[PDB]
RNA sequence: UUGACAUUGUGAAGAGACAUAGUUUCUUUACUUAUUCAAUGAAGCGGAGCUGGAAUUCAUUUUCCACGUUCUAGCAUUCAAGGUCCCAUUCGGGGCUGAUCCGGGUU
RNA sequence: GCUUGUGACGGCCCGUGAAAAUCCACAGGAAGGAAUAGUUUUCAUGCCAGGUCGUACUGAUAACCGCAGCAGGUCUCCAAG
RNA sequence: GAUGGGGAAGCUCCGUUUCAAAGGCCUGAUUUUAUGCAGGCCACCAUCGAAAGGGAAUCCGGUUAAGAUUCCGGAACCUGG
């Protein structure tokens, strides 16, 4: 009120300088930004062949969380942990005269691509996890097919980084179980089943299903409006 | 023999343009938000000579919609526009001399200038003193608009291609005999190094297809094929008829 | 949550931490000594007759002086090497490629004394 | 002009050493009237909106 | 310059063979991501919605246009005044709204 | 009067006869400011400093180019009766 | 004529703001302290290229065998602090 005054302001073309708005939709990104964006786009416009696109079908957040939960109980030794174990066996074994078996049979997650592969091949794994990233996708594309043939129940999972966490590397590519303490075989059968029902069983049908072929949405609206109107008046 | 003249022009050395004095490049406003949703006002602050150009330019200044400042444009002055006049640019603008409108928004028979070939190219068609184009058609679906260019040719372009109402100023310039050699001289002095012109037929063979002989003569058909090759094409290139044009011209 | 909000459409190179050099061995082990001290600045008296006249009549010392040296360095070096105050300093380059300094002393000093106290005449 | 007192670089009217006075008589009247007729323009069409 | 092959992909109608099931090949005409051209200190795109209103209602909306500037050679800038909420009231200062939503395809 | 400078004009052009550094001004009003005393250096006066390189002479029937102290060539200012 | 670049077997050729994440000023925040962060800007994108173009400011008198708008005398003016 006082000697204060309502002025409004008219931004209606022809007058008043435009205000500051969010041009974020318009900013001229650095090329590296523009490329990786359009890579994802271009990747989706093309019709991607079935043996890719069987990926993208990531495990669901609930089951996975339940699966990381288990796998976490099986992390590989830590630097300390192993150092500690050594001095335990290195001292004790050599004197107590045990057969290099004053160490308990370790149960941990198997990893590394080449490791896990011969494992699957030798029917020793019981649950392979495969990341959905993995940029030369080839390191990994033969795995569902493989795991299928070896009757080894597997799951494609969000997170090469996250497979990396549970194994102490930045990344991982694959994480696998072969062994397990009896206190856990229970929830692993359970786990294996959800997974088996989402992947291994569905593998044959997924194999027939090409992917991609998706329009951008300026084009989508174009034919959602052209195809609404044309046929049904 | 030697490289003939019309192939030397290409490396542009002495043949580049005499640009030092020109006002700048004539162009329409950039096809921004204003000009393509509504209109936008300006003032012709000055209309002025451009060296080596027939037609005068019109300096026209506009507010920046996005910043507090003046932004000046260089227009080719249509006949009749005057300093201090308001110029209107936009789809929703009104049809008077000076204003700039998209060929879609102006009826058949509108007479416009400096028109774009594709929307936004900031002005391509009819800019020489006197010239203009006339809208002769519209095709509401796929918005084309048909025009006749100064050459007589008819083209079709986007309805959004902008033009400016009226005709370019300074017309008639070429009705005036140049009278003497120097008046050409000074003309070309402010254009390019294209003048005067030795006839090839006055040259020697090293110089030209036409050179040599004990009398001056062209020695073979002076109509040369399109498939000719550089160093060959002097004469009447790809000429499809030849000789005194008797009878009314003018496209059907 | 959601995205940033850039009001401008130009993206610019981020302002990134510029660390200053903290070496691990040194440039040259021993710094260079003063490449142009008063003894290397001011080379000899110039004692042509027509220069002595500037001393006698002009309260002016003429020295041949280092090429690498300017009016500043000449002035200071004369001050320091000779216990004198300097009014102004004029220089030129001789035609054998040597710098000559017309050094004017202030009214308190007497270049002539000062001339045959450094020992020429 | 940087070696000279500021009174050598203006007259004391508005737009002093910049615009020619007769020219500021001008922009004053224009400013006034146009701002007036602006109030005139809005009440003509404020009515039109309620009279149609 | 003209043809073939490679860059080369996606629909649709039509021709063409195992001899009238659809793997395959060309004629047409669609698609956009390759490729190509233009523009801009990648500024207002595409989709929905508000209000108005032409419209004629065959149950009620089935739609279509709009949806801040044109007597005048002025003036238009300080995240905007206003409105409203916070800091613990200092001067300063911050959100929201003013300026509708949704998609990040610069057009 | 002569030479040069300059003004206000007038002729001409399909010719209408550079740029940038730099300087000032104005529109704006962020903000900063007095009565026990504040603002003010575009008013005056006052203090210190201003580096580096060139700087002689010839410039022509002998100091430059023409094999040379060559009747040739080689840009320009001042201009008495 | 460098530069992100694009050609070229390559000596190098093209491009000069060009399909580039191109850079720097004003003061504030420090009263561990010297200068990090806090705003707001401005997006101009090298550089060389005129001793006749543009351009801050000096004059008269005297003086040398040979320098002088440069020394001496007197009287100024400009830029920066
Ligand atoms: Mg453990
Ligand atoms: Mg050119
Ligand atoms: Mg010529
Ligand atoms: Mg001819
Ligand atoms: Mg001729
Ligand atoms: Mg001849
Ligand atoms: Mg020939
Ligand atoms: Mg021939
Ligand atoms: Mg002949
Ligand atoms: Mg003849
Ligand atoms: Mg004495
Ligand atoms: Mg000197
Ligand atoms: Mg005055
Ligand atoms: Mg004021
Ligand atoms: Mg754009
Ligand atoms: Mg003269
Ligand atoms: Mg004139
Ligand atoms: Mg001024
Ligand atoms: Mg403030
Ligand atoms: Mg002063
Ligand atoms: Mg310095
Ligand atoms: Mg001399
Ligand atoms: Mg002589
Ligand atoms: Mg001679
Ligand atoms: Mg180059
Ligand atoms: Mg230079
Ligand atoms: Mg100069
Ligand atoms: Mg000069
Ligand atoms: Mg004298
Ligand atoms: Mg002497
Ligand atoms: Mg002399
Ligand atoms: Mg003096
Ligand atoms: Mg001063």
């Amino acid at each position: 009120n006082p000697l204060t005054h309502s002025t409004p302001k008219n931004f209606g073309i022809g007058q008043a300088v435009q205000p500051k708005r969010n041009l974020s939709r318009y900013v001229k990104w650095p090329e590296y930004v523009r490329v990786q964006r359009q890579k994802k786009i271009l990747s989706i416009r093309l019709k991607v062949p079935p043996t890719i696109a069987q990926f993208q079908y990531t495990l669901d957040r609930n089951t996975a969380a339940e699966t990381f939960k288990l796998f976490n109980k099986y992390r590989p030794e830590t630097a300390a942990e192993k150092k500690e174990r050594l001095t335990k066996e290195a001292a004790a074994v050599a004197e107590g005269k045990s057969k290099q078996d004053a160490s308990p049979k370790p149960y941990a997650v198997k990893y590394g691509l080449n490791h896990v592969v011969a494992l699957i091949e030798n029917k020793k794994a019981k649950l392979v996890l495969i990341a959905n990233d993995v940029d030369p996708i080839e390191l990994v594309v033969f795995l569902p097919a493989l795991c299928k043939k070896m009757g080894v129940p597997y799951a494609i999972v969000k997170g090469k980084a996250r497979l990396g966490t549970l194994v102490n590397q930045k990344t991982s590519a694959v994480a696998a179980l072969t062994e397990v303490r009896a206190e856990d075989e229970a929830a692993l059968a359970k786990l294996v089943s959800t997974i088996d029902a989402n992947f291994a069983d569905k593998y044959d049908e997924v194999k027939k299903h090409w992917g991609g072929g998706i329009l951008g949405n300026k084009a989508q609206a174009k034919m959602d409006k052209r195809a609404k109107n044309s046929d049904s008046a | 023999g030697r490289v003939i003249r019309n192939q030397r022009k290409g490396a542009g050395s002495i043949f580049t343009s005499h640009t030092r004095l020109r006002q700048g490049a004539a162009k329409l406003r950039t096809l921004d938000y204003a000009e393509r949703h509504g209109y936008i006002r300006g003032i012709v602050k000055q209309i002025v000579h451009d060296s080596g150009r027939g037609a005068p330019l019109a300096k026209v200044v506009f507010r920046d919609p996005y910043k507090y400042r003046l932004r000046e444009e260089i227009f080719i002055a249509n006949e009749g526009v005057h300093t201090g006049q308001f110029i209107y640019a936009g789809k929703k603008a009104s049809l008077n001399v000076g204003n700039v409108l998209p060929l879609g928004s102006v009826p058949e028979g509108t007479i416009v200038s400096n028109v774009e070939e594709k929307p936004g190219d900031r002005g391509a068609l009819a800019r020489a003193s006197g010239n203009y184009v006339i809208i002769i058609g519209h095709n509401p679906d796929e918005n084309k608009t048909r025009v006749r260019l100064p050459s007589g040719a008819k083209k079709v372009i986007s309805s959004d291609a902008r033009g400016v109402i009226g005709v370019i100023a300074g017309g008639g310039r070429v009705d005036k005999p140049l009278l003497k050699a120097g008046r050409a001289f000074h003309k070309y002095r402010l254009k390019r190094n294209s003048w005067p012109k030795t006839r090839g037929v006055a040259m020697n063979p090293v110089d030209h297809p036409h050179g040599g002989g004990n009398h001056q003569h062209i020695g073979k058909a002076s109509t040369i094929s399109r498939g000719a090759v550089s160093g060959q094409k002097a004469g009447l290139i790809a000429a499809r008829r030849t000789g005194l044009l008797r009878g009314s011209q003018k496209t059907q | 949550k959601a995205l940033k909000v850039r009001t401008s459409a130009t993206f610019r190179l981020p302002k990134t931490l510029k660390l200053a050099r903290a070496p691990k061995y040194a440039s040259k082990a021993v710094p260079h000594y003063n490449r142009l001290d008063s003894y290397k600045v001011i080379e000899q008296p110039i004692t042509s007759e027509t220069a002595m006249k500037k001393v006698e009549d002009g309260n002016i010392l003429v020295f041949q002086v280092s090429m690498k040296a300017n009016k500043y360095q000449i002035k200071k070096a004369v001050k320091e090497l000779y216990e004198v105050d300097v009014l102004k300093v004029n220089t030129l380059v001789r035609p054998n490629g040597t710098k000559k300094a017309y050094v004017r002393l202030t009214a308190d000093y007497d270049a002539l004394d000062i001339a045959n106290r450094i020992g020429y005449i | 002009y940087a070696t000279v007192s500021k009174t050598h670089k203006t007259v004391s009217r508005a737009y002093g050493g910049s615009r020619c006075a007769n020219c500021v008589k001008e922009r004053i009247i224009r400013a006034f009237l146009i701002e007036e007729q602006k109030i005139v323009k809005k009440v003509v069409k404020e009515q039109t909106e309620a009279a149609k």
